[PDB]
Order: structure tokens, then C-alpha cells, then sequence
RNA sequence: UCGGAGUACAAAAAACCCUCCGAGUGAUUUUAAUCUAGACAAACCAGUCAAAAUAACCAUAACAUCACUUAUUGAUCCAAAAUUUUGAUCAACGGAACAAGUUACCCUAGGGAUAACAGCGCAAUCCUGUUCUAGAGUUCCUAUCGACAAUAGGGUUUACGACCU
RNA sequence: GCCUAACGAGCCUGGUGAUAGCUGGUUGUCCGAGAAAGAAUUUUAGUUCAACCUUAAAAAUACCCCAAAAACCCUAAAUUCCA
């Protein structure tokens, strides 16, 4: 990770957490599993679920991506037809 | 560091040592000797 | 050498929940390779030998006796094998429920 | 592998003579204990801190007052190579609470509630 | 288990044994 | 004894494909799969071959 | 042949005294790596109730058997959990049958 | 470390040495009923009925109920086997056994089983429907008299009353006939309970027919303390049970406390208690007759609710307790993009400040 | 690389160039779906179960089955597919897309974390004494030896360890 | 071999503050708490996690833990779970 720019000063971004992650407002991450479109005809139906569901990712690989993306990633988006607008935030979190 | 069992006699731990000393065996003395007691 | 392929980790087969554990539905009781606990009341088995309650209540384990399905040819044999006053006995896990089924509450006064 | 001790239930059977030889009362038992660290947990198991920690001994040769019920009489058990017990004797009863700043502890095993009278 | 009363209560094998002068 | 993987899709009209191990010396492969798009007992049957 | 103490090697009958026996035996029993003996069954039994006899009078109060079962002094850290079923009688491979 | 057994274990007594000289059982069929068997008896470590309430175990029943009939054992046996010697001498009997073509004359054997072995298996199913568990809490009775209850629908379909049937309250809307055999000496006592359907008490049930002072069969001529009144069941909660008891008393019982007026519509003066009652007249009444049906809602329900008792029909539903779901961690790991629905307070959007 | 047994005796885990079995797949039809509580295991990636509800067959089961059934398998990226899949003894098996020998002509940064010499630990090996008598010695164990065996001592050789450099 | 006193490839300048998981050093006082290793890795001279630990903040249960309970041919010291 490029912390200080050559050309700006400023601090960049790896590519390739973008491309293969997706971060919520309330500080979670989404990524899919390993392996869900390898040898699928030998894998279990249960097992195919498993590897098609999405998963999240704890507090040590979501504080590294958040290392690693700028603050640009982190912002509130409003798309349109936003499938993952309801997961955007957080609702009763007794913390 | 030696096996449970050896040929050297494994020499003891100290407080081991002590407790064999202190559990040693007392045979009972009679007040007087009954070879010449009557 | 000539032993090789002897390095494999446990698979942490045991018992999960013991006596008393106040577990809920889908919990696993007990994971085993080959049967050792059977499941009883309200106690699942999984294709891999696994045990998970079905309800929600207080885990027990007894000792039952043991009548095969007549189906099993090996422990239908065992069984007539078995002389006359021989019961097989196993130890059984079930789940003695808490939770009520339900509550008949008032909707509406009509 | 070293692990913690099983005491089997003989070993807490006294005999009709330990009553006389120990001073103690073979019908009523006795009420408080008076127990006093000696030794060290250096060089002893974690559990036997731990016992020795929650039994409030942290400083040796200070004694603390305990029950005399099986739950604490367990621990006891457990940590009985490092302690010293006795039992409480209230030769004039128990301190009041006028007389509650007046109490001594008598190294015999007793509790004086009327120390130093002037 | 082994240190429970119950032990053994499960022993079948010593009942069926399968495994002239 | 080699066996082969055979990629067999739905007689229902509707686009559907699955991929199964078969013996290298039978004949063509011809089943009753269930598809989810019609939601039925389909005919599938052998149309290309995949992995040896 | 794993051998444990106490455990008899040969054993011989027939119509003769004990003292022609043992006498011929004796340089057998002393050839054997662990020490050994020429004995019979009057003279087992009488070592087995010269045992009996000297750990039942003992004049110590304290013995190994009372002080390991009671875990006195937090001995057991130092001791083996073989020691409750030995006794304090046998340490390793050897066997002091003077030690009660 | 082993310990000893607290009793003696269970194939402890067949010996091991020398198993082809004991004899096996080669039947599953065998090995079940002795498995069955076995299992029933009350072994000293933890077993299934302990945990899963076999009702306290043996419980002395107090007995408050009519003498058995004295029948004379030996006269009985040789009448029934010489009725039996006299069956088996036929021989179209046996033709008819043989080629399969056998009928029983049910009628028959329905009014022997209630002669001889009714009352049994009435009192047995009594307890399972826990009837004595809610009217006297400690005491069962043997159902002695027989008691046929029927409803008239019409001019000619009746509909009986036994132990157990459901019955409509559109059925049950009008006073039912009641029949049993008595001597014109006796009087009796019928009383219809409601055990389900109190509002207010759980504890408490409801009269829905209450006629002292019968003399003999006659039950119209016999005085009614509570008038008929058609039941009432909840829509939600159904399946209520409704139960006729009939007690043989002695003296001319006269009560002034339990007596109920001719319009009897106040659900406070219709809560009873049978314990209470039969602590009142134990005296000289004894149970000797029951029957009992359960009823549940109709559309006649609510003409009862409206027009008699002036209230309005009470609705209630079978609600199941909301699902469990642990405690929501600040990051979940590997839990599906849905975890955050598990928690979700409502499926709306809702947006904060903007 | 993966699985089974003992080590690891009774919840779980637990290593060695520790002692043994194997696996890198075959045969058959019941061709084995979608969705979702709650749990096992785990650093992570991965692996496991699974209640209720839906589609098609009894209008009563569907976990595909067997070969000790446990292992029979491989992550991204990229290529070929065309609507949905596949592709590696990537076997160094958490895998760099593709790279061999020799240096006594050698160089640099370090290591007594690691060898050759010495020292030191042990005594497998070596050397000593004594205990035991069958046998040799014309008779006779011990004048001179003394096989199978026992106990103890020394640290000269080699081996073992890798503690000082 | 020799190519200006060091040549398995000269010397100077520049890249150059080359790069080093490798060695050495790292400058005032006092006080509090305080760690010896499970998994991967051209990796075991290092990194990245987990388990520990430090500074803050929320809570409520946390160690000792009697019964009872944890497998089938035999199996010890004893372990897990809870008043
Ligand atoms: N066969 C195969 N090659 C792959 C894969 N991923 C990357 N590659 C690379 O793609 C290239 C294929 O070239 P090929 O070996 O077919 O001539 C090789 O450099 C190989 O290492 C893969 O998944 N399969
Ligand atoms: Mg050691
Ligand atoms: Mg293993
Ligand atoms: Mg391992
Ligand atoms: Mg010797
Ligand atoms: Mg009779
Ligand atoms: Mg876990
Ligand atoms: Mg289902
Ligand atoms: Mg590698
Ligand atoms: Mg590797
Ligand atoms: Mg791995
Ligand atoms: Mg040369
Ligand atoms: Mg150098
Ligand atoms: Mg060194
Ligand atoms: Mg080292
Ligand atoms: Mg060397
Ligand atoms: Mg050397
Ligand atoms: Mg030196
Ligand atoms: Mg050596
Ligand atoms: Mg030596
Ligand atoms: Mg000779
Ligand atoms: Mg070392
Ligand atoms: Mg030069
Ligand atoms: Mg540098
Ligand atoms: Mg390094
Ligand atoms: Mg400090
Ligand atoms: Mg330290
Ligand atoms: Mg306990
Ligand atoms: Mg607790």
C-alpha cells in the first residue's frame, strides 16, 4: 500500500479489494467464499450453497481493508435499486 | 533427562530422600532385655 | 522411511453438551465416528453420526435398553444370537423440553 | 503427568483418641476456624495459588477467621500443607458491640473481648 | 464411564461368542 | 478402468446442464433428472463430453 | 522374558530335603541378573508373615503409604502416581523388602 | 478408577462359561417382549420415564366410589367353561373358522363389555383425559352404573354421548336423555362440568345441568338445581371437555347455597368447584357414573354468547413463542449476508436525518 | 498432501527421519432440489451438520448405496465455456506462469544457533579386576586357563551428544 | 597470467543515503502493569494470524466447584460439565 503518492502526496488503494469486496456503512464487509465456481460436480448440494452464500469477514480482515482502501470507499451511498441499501446500516446492536 | 526405569539406582530427589528417611522403619525395643530377664 | 501419511489431525470427536446444558433446537449434542452415544427423545442423527437437538430444553443421558430395527441383518443376527436372558443395554442423549408449545391468547372481542 | 490429588474420605475419620490428643470436643464440633498461611505457594500448583488467593492468606503468619462448613472445609483440603488451623474459643462469648474495640485475638487460639481494662 | 456405577452395562460381546479328541 | 465426464442437458426445451461421471464403455447417457425451471421430472440425455 | 520382582523363575518338587536344593540353587539365583533366591514354601511364608509382622508393629507414626494417600507436605509433586500402589517399597526396577 | 454398582447389574445372572448349553431365543418377536418387559421395571440409574414424567411414579389412589359386585369366583369359571365346552362341541363353528366366514354380534358384545369390563376401561381413559385430575385432584372412582347419554338432533337421529366422543354444541344445544339401570329405592344426582372454558379461573369450572333428588331412572321428575345450558366453547381454544357424573346418595339432601336461579346467565354464579361439592355432600353422595365428550366451536356458539349470556363472542388463536436467536455480534463471522435480517425490527426503510 | 490404529489408557488438542495399514478410485440405481432457524470445528482460507417451509413421486422415505467409509483431493488469476460449466503428480500438494550443474580462482553478511581439532557428558565400543563352576589340564575347577552368566570400577580408541569458543 | 603495489575481470564519477530476514549502536528521573511459542509460509536467522499481555470503555457474571452425567473386551494418576 502506497501510504504516500508520488505525483498527490495523498494515500492510495489496492485494486483488488475493490474488486473482490464489498464494505457497509456499519463497518462490516461482503465477500464470497473460495471455490464457488471449481469442480462443482463434485461437490455435495449443501456444500454448493455454502460456497454460492455470502459471507462476512471479522474485525482483524476488516480493519486490514480498511487499511488498505481509502476513505473514498467509506463513504454513504445512495445508489438506485440498491439491493444492499437495507444492509447499508445497523439495527439493534446492545454493545 | 533418564527413563522411569534404570540400572543406576536413579538417584532421588532430596525431599523424596527426606520422606524415606523420615518413613524409615522403627522395630519396637522392650524396656528391659528378656534374654537374662527371669 | 517406511511409515508414512501417520500425520493427520483429530477430527475433536466428543461429547458437546453434558447433563443439565439447557441447549435450543439445532444444537449439536454430541459428534462421534462410530456410535457410542445413541440418539433418544428429541435428539436428531445426522448422516455423519452426529447428534443435535430438535427441542429446546435440558440435555439427559440414560441407559436404555437396545431394540435394533428388524431391517439391520447384523443386529437382527446379534439378537437371536443373544441367549435367553441377555437385553442389550445403550446410552441414549435426549432432550427433556421446556418451552410450551404455546399460549392461547384473546385477538379480538368480537 | 503431575495433576491435582484425590484425599480419600479415611484420611478425615478420626480416630477416639485424636479428640484427647488434639484438645478437641468428640461431640460437638466447634464453630470458627482460625487458619494461618506458613508456607509458601512458590513452587506449588496454580490451583493451590488460586485456593490460597480466594481464601483471603495472601499474607503469611496473619490469621483469618472462616466457617466450619464442607464448602470452605474443601479448600482447606485442598491447600492443608500450607496452613495452620484452630479453633475459635470464646472463653467470655461473643464480642458485643460495645466491646468490638476491645477485642484481642490470644496467640492460644482464643478471643479476649475485654482487653486491657484501663 | 469408567468411574460411574453404570459401567459395563452396555458389555454385550461376552454373551455371543463368534468370532474333536 | 477410465471414466468420463459428460455434460447432459434437459429435454424440457428450457436451457439446462449438469455434468456427471460415466464409464468410458457404455452407451449414451440418457436419465430422469428433476429440473427446477419446469419444476418436473425431465428426460436428460447426453450431449457433450467434457473431461475424460 | 520381562521379569518383575517377586515372581518365581524355577520351581522344582520331588522327594528331598531343602538344603541340597537351595544349596545348588543359590549359585543359579546369584548368576540371575536380579538378585535372587533359593526359597520353598515354609520359607515364603515365613518372609511374607516377617513382613506382615514388622509393618504391622512399626513404631513410627508416620509411614509412606499414610503420607502419599494423604497427600502430606504436597508430596505428590515430587512423588510418582505409581508410588500409591508401590508403597515406598519398590523404585524403579529394584525392590528393598526391608523398607515396610 | 471403577466403582461399585449401586444394585445388581443386568445380565448379571446368566452365566458366561458354557454358552452352548443355555438356551437362546431366535425370535425378534421374543427379544422385543422381553426388552419391553424389562424396560418397565424401575431400575436404579436414570432411565427415560424419570426424565420424561412418568407422573410421580406409583401413587396411592384414594378410592371414593361404589363396592365391587360379589360373584361367586367358582360358579363363574365352571359356567364359563361349560358355555365354552358348548361353543367348541359345534362343529359349523369350527366350518366357519376354518373357511374364514366369521361374524360377531358387536351389540352383544358391547353390552357384556359394559357389564363386566366397562367400568374399567372407562376409569382408565377417564385418567388419561385426566377427569380426576381436575375434579377431585387425588381420588379415581370405578365407573360402576353404566350412563347412556344422548342428544336428539330431530325427530329421528340421536346422537350418543360416551367416554371421549366430540360432540357439536348444535347437537348439544338441546337437554340431553339419560338412561341407567336403578331400583325405585335410590336417589341420584346428575351433574354436567364444563372443565375448560372458564375466562376468569383456571382453577375453577363451570355447571352446565345440575338435577338432585332422583328417584330411581326417572331424571324429569327430579328436581333441577341448575338449568340446561348449551355449551360454549372459545373459537381459539377448542376441544373442551364436557363431563356427566352421577352419584348415588342416601339421605334427602336439601341445600339452599347451591342453589341457582331459573335464568342462571351470570358466569359468576356458574363457577364451580367439584372438589368443593363433594367435600360439602360426602356424606351421603358417592360417584358412580361418568361420561365425558369433548366439544368445540360451531357457529352456535356465538347465538349462545349473544342472545343468552349478553357478551360478546371472545376470539382467541394458538400464538408460538418467537423464535430464539443468540446474541448479534459487532462481526459476525462467515454468517450469511441475512444475518442482519434475523434482527431487523421491521421491513421498512428508515431513514434517519434524511 | 489426506485418512485409520498406538504413542495420546477416561471431554478436546498434542510432536519426532516414532511402530504399522492405506488413499490420488472403482461398481450399481433410489440421479440424490430450492430456501433458512440453530449448532460442531477452526488463526484465516477452508470443511461439517441441520429443525421448519416450498417443487415431483408412496398420497408412510428419500442421508444416493457398497468396497474397515474415514481419505479418494487443489486457492486466486487466466484460458477455453456460451447462461452455465470445465481446465494442473501447481505431488515442493495454502500452489512463483515459465529458470540446471560446478567453483580447491572464489567474494560478502553472519553462526559455536551448526560440523572437522581440542575440552566436557554417557560408556554402545574398549580396559580392568573380583562372584559363579561346567570343562581343559594323565586322576584334580581355580599351578596355568576357563564357555553360558553376575557385580563394580577407569575414561586411552571409535561411535553418540552439539555445551565453551 | 598482465592491463600503475588488492584483476575469475582496472580505477574515478554518477545512479547512491543501492539493498540487506545479517552484525553492531541507539543518549534524563521516577512510577504501574507485564509476555517462552498453536497454525501457515522457497518457511523454521523472518513475517501474518490465533492464544496471552498493555492503556481506555461498557456491562455481568467469573475461578473452587458436592450430587447426577460422559462406550462399547481389561484398564491407574485423573479430566469435561455444573449447585
Ligand atoms: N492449466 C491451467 N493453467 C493455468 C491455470 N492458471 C494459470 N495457468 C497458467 O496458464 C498457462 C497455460 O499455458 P499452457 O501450459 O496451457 O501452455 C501456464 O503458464 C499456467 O501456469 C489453471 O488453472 N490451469
Ligand atoms: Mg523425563
Ligand atoms: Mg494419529
Ligand atoms: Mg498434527
Ligand atoms: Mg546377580
Ligand atoms: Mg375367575
Ligand atoms: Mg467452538
Ligand atoms: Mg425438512
Ligand atoms: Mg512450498
Ligand atoms: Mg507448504
Ligand atoms: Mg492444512
Ligand atoms: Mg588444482
Ligand atoms: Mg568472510
Ligand atoms: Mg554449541
Ligand atoms: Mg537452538
Ligand atoms: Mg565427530
Ligand atoms: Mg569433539
Ligand atoms: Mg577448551
Ligand atoms: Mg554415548
Ligand atoms: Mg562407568
Ligand atoms: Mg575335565
Ligand atoms: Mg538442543
Ligand atoms: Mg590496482
Ligand atoms: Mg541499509
Ligand atoms: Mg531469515
Ligand atoms: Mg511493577
Ligand atoms: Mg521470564
Ligand atoms: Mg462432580
Ligand atoms: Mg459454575
Amino acid at each position: 500500500v502506497t501510504y504516500f503518492s508520488s505525483r498527490k502526496g495523498k494515500r492510495k488503494t489496492v485494486k483488488a479489494v475493490i474488486y473482490r469486496f464489498l464494505r457497509l456503512h456499519s463497518g462490516l464487509w461482503l465477500r464470497r467464499k473460495a471455490g464457488y465456481k471449481k469442480k462443482l460436480w463434485k461437490k455435495t448440494a449443501a456444500r454448493k450453497r455454502r460456497l454460492r452464500e455470502f459471507v462476512f469477514c471479522n474485525k482483524t480482515q476488516s480493519k486490514l481493508l480498511d487499511k488498505m482502501t481509502t476513505s473514498f470507499w467509506k463513504r454513504r451511498n445512495w445508489y438506485a435499486d440498491d439491493p444492499y441499501q437495507k444492509y447499508q446500516d445497523r439495527t439493534n446492536l446492545k454493545v | 533427562g533418564s527413563k522411569a526405569v534404570t540400572r543406576h539406582r536413579r538417584v532421588m530427589h532430596f525431599e523424596r530422600q527426606k520422606l524415606m528417611a523420615v518413613t524409615e522403619y522403627i522395630p519396637p525395643k522392650p524396656t528391659i532385655n528378656p534374654r537374662c530377664l527371669p | 522411511s517406511k511409515n508414512l501419511g501417520g500425520k493427520s489431525p483429530g477430527k475433536r470427536f466428543g461429547i458437546k453438551k453434558m447433563e443439565g446444558h439447557y441447549v435450543h433446537a439445532g444444537n449439536i449434542l454430541a459428534t462421534q465416528r462410530h456410535f457410542r452415544w445413541h440418539p433418544g427423545a428429541h435428539v436428531g442423527l445426522g448422516k455423519n453420526k452426529c447428534l443435535y437437538a430438535l427441542e429446546e430444553g435440558v440435555v439427559r443421558y440414560t441407559k436404555e435398553v437396545y431394540v435394533p430395527n428388524p431391517s439391520n441383518s447384523e443386529a437382527v443376527d446379534l439378537v437371536t444370537r443373544l441367549p435367553q436372558g441377555a437385553v442389550l443395554y445403550k446410552t441414549f442423549v435426549h432432550v427433556v423440553p421446556a418451552k410450551p408449545e404455546g399460549t392461547f391468547k384473546l385477538v379480538a372481542m368480537l | 503427568k503431575f495433576t491435582r490429588s484425590r484425599i480419600p474420605d479415611k484420611v478425615f475419620q478420626p480416630s477416639p483418641e485424636d479428640h484427647e490428643k488434639y484438645g478437641g470436643d468428640p461431640q460437638y464440633p466447634h464453630k470458627l476456624h482460625i487458619v494461618t498461611r506458613i508456607k509458601s505457594t512458590k513452587r506449588r500448583p496454580y490451583w493451590e495459588k488460586d485456593i490460597i488467593k480466594m481464601l483471603g492468606l495472601e499474607k503469611a503468619h496473619t490469621p483469618q477467621v472462616h466457617k466450619n462448613i464442607p464448602s470452605v472445609n474443601a479448600k482447606l483440603k485442598v491447600v492443608k500443607h500450607l496452613i495452620r488451623i484452630k479453633p475459635l474459643k470464646l472463653p467470655q462469648g461473643l464480642p458485643t458491640e460495645e466491646d468490638m474495640a476491645n477485642t484481642c485475638l490470644k496467640s492460644n487460639g482464643e478471643l479476649v473481648v475485654r482487653w486491657l481494662l484501663n | 464411564y469408567r468411574s460411574k456405577p453404570t459401567h459395563g452395562i452396555g458389555r454385550y460381546k461376552h454373551l455371543v461368542k463368534a468370532q474333536v479328541r | 478402468s477410465k471414466t468420463i465426464l459428460v455434460k447432459m442437458m434437459s429435454q424440457a426445451g428450457t436451457g439446462f446442464s449438469f455434468n456427471t461421471k460415466r464409464s468410458r464403455l457404455r452407451e449414451k447417457l440418457t436419465l430422469l433428472h428433476y429440473d427446477p425451471v419446469v419444476k418436473k421430472k425431465v428426460l436428460f440425455v447426453e450431449q457433450k463430453k467434457i473431461r475424460s | 522374558t520381562p521379569v518383575k520382582a517377586g515372581r518365581l523363575i524355577v520351581e522344582m518338587g520331588g522327594r528331598c530335603e531343602f538344603k541340597e536344593v537351595q544349596g545348588f540353587l543359590d549359585l543359579v539365583a546369584h548368576k540371575l541378573p536380579f538378585p535372587a533366591k533359593a526359597v520353598s514354601r515354609e520359607t515364603l511364608e515365613k518372609m511374607r508373615k516377617d513382613q506382615e509382622e514388622r509393618e504391622r508393629n512399626n513404631q513410627n507414626p508416620w509411614t509412606f503409604e499414610r503420607i502419599a494417600t494423604a497427600n502430606m507436605l504436597g508430596i505428590r509433586k515430587v512423588l510418582s502416581p505409581y508410588d500409591l500402589t508401590h508403597k515406598g517399597r519398590y523404585w524403579g526396577k529394584f525392590y528393598t523388602p526391608e523398607r515396610v | 478408577r471403577r466403582a461399585a454398582p449401586l444394585g445388581p447389574m443386568p445380565n448379571e445372572d446368566i452365566d458366561v462359561s458354557d454358552l452352548e448349553r443355555l438356551k437362546k431365543y431366535r425370535s425378534f418377536d421374543r427379544y422385543r417382549r422381553r426388552a419391553e418387559q424389562e424396560a418397565r421395571k424401575p431400575h436404579w440409574w436414570r432411565t427415560y420415564r424419570e426424565h420424561f414424567g412418568e407422573e410421580s411414579g406409583p401413587k396411592d389412589r384414594v378410592d371414593i366410589g361404589l363396592p365391587p359386585p360379589k360373584v361367586s369366583r367358582t360358579q363363574q369359571l365352571l359356567e364359563r367353561k361349560q358355555a365354552l365346552r358348548e361353543l367348541r362341541a359345534n362343529v359349523e363353528e369350527e366350518r366357519a373358522a376354518r373357511l374364514q366366514t366369521a361374524r360377531i354380534p358387536l351389540e352383544a358384545v358391547r353390552a357384556e363389555w359394559e357389564r363386566t369390563c366397562g367400568p374399567y376401561h372407562k376409569q382408565r381413559l377417564a385418567e388419561y383425559c385426566g377427569l380426576y385430575r381436575d375434579l377431585f385432584h387425588g381420588a379415581t372412582f370405578v365407573p360402576r352404573v353404566p350412563l347412556h347419554v344422548a342428544y336428539a338432533v330431530g325427530e329421528d337421529d340421536l346422537m350418543p354421548v360416551y367416554h371421549g366422543n366430540e360432540v357439536t354444541p348444535t347437537e348439544a344445544a338441546q337437554a340431553p336423555e339419560v338412561t341407567y339401570e336403578a331400583d325405585e329405592g335410590s336417589l341420584w344426582t346428575l351433574l354436567l362440568t364444563n372443565l375448560d372454558g372458564h375466562l376468569l379461573e383456571p382453577d375453577a369450572e363451570y355447571v352446565h345441568w345440575l338435577v338432585t333428588n332422583i328417584p330411581g331412572n326417572r331424571v324429569t321428575e327430579g328436581q333441577e338445581t341448575c338449568p340446561y345450558l348449551p355449551p360454549f366453547p372459545a373459537r381459539g381454544s377448542g376441544f373442551h371437555r364436557f363431563a356427566f357424573l352421577l352419584f348415588k346418595q342416601d339421605k334427602r339432601i336439601d341445600f339452599s347455597g347451591d342453589t341457582r336461579p331459573s335464568p342462571c346467565y351470570q358466569l359468576a354464579q356458574r363457577t364451580f368447584h367439584t372438589f368443593d361439592f363433594y367435600k360439602k355432600h360426602q356424606d351421603a353422595m358417592t360417584p358412580a357414573g361418568l361420561a365425558f365428550f369433548q366439544c368445540r366451536w360451531d357457529d352456535s356458539v356465538t347465538r349462545v354468547f349473544h342472545q343468552l349470556l349478553d357478551m360478546r363472542e371472545p376470539v382467541f388463536e394458538f400464538v408460538r413463542p418467537p423464535p430464539y436467536h443468540p446474541k448479534q455480534k459487532r462481526f459476525p463471522h462467515r454468517q450469511p449476508l441475512r444475518y442482519l435480517d434475523r434482527y431487523r425490527d421491521s421491513h421498512e426503510p428508515t431513514y434517519g436525518i434524511y
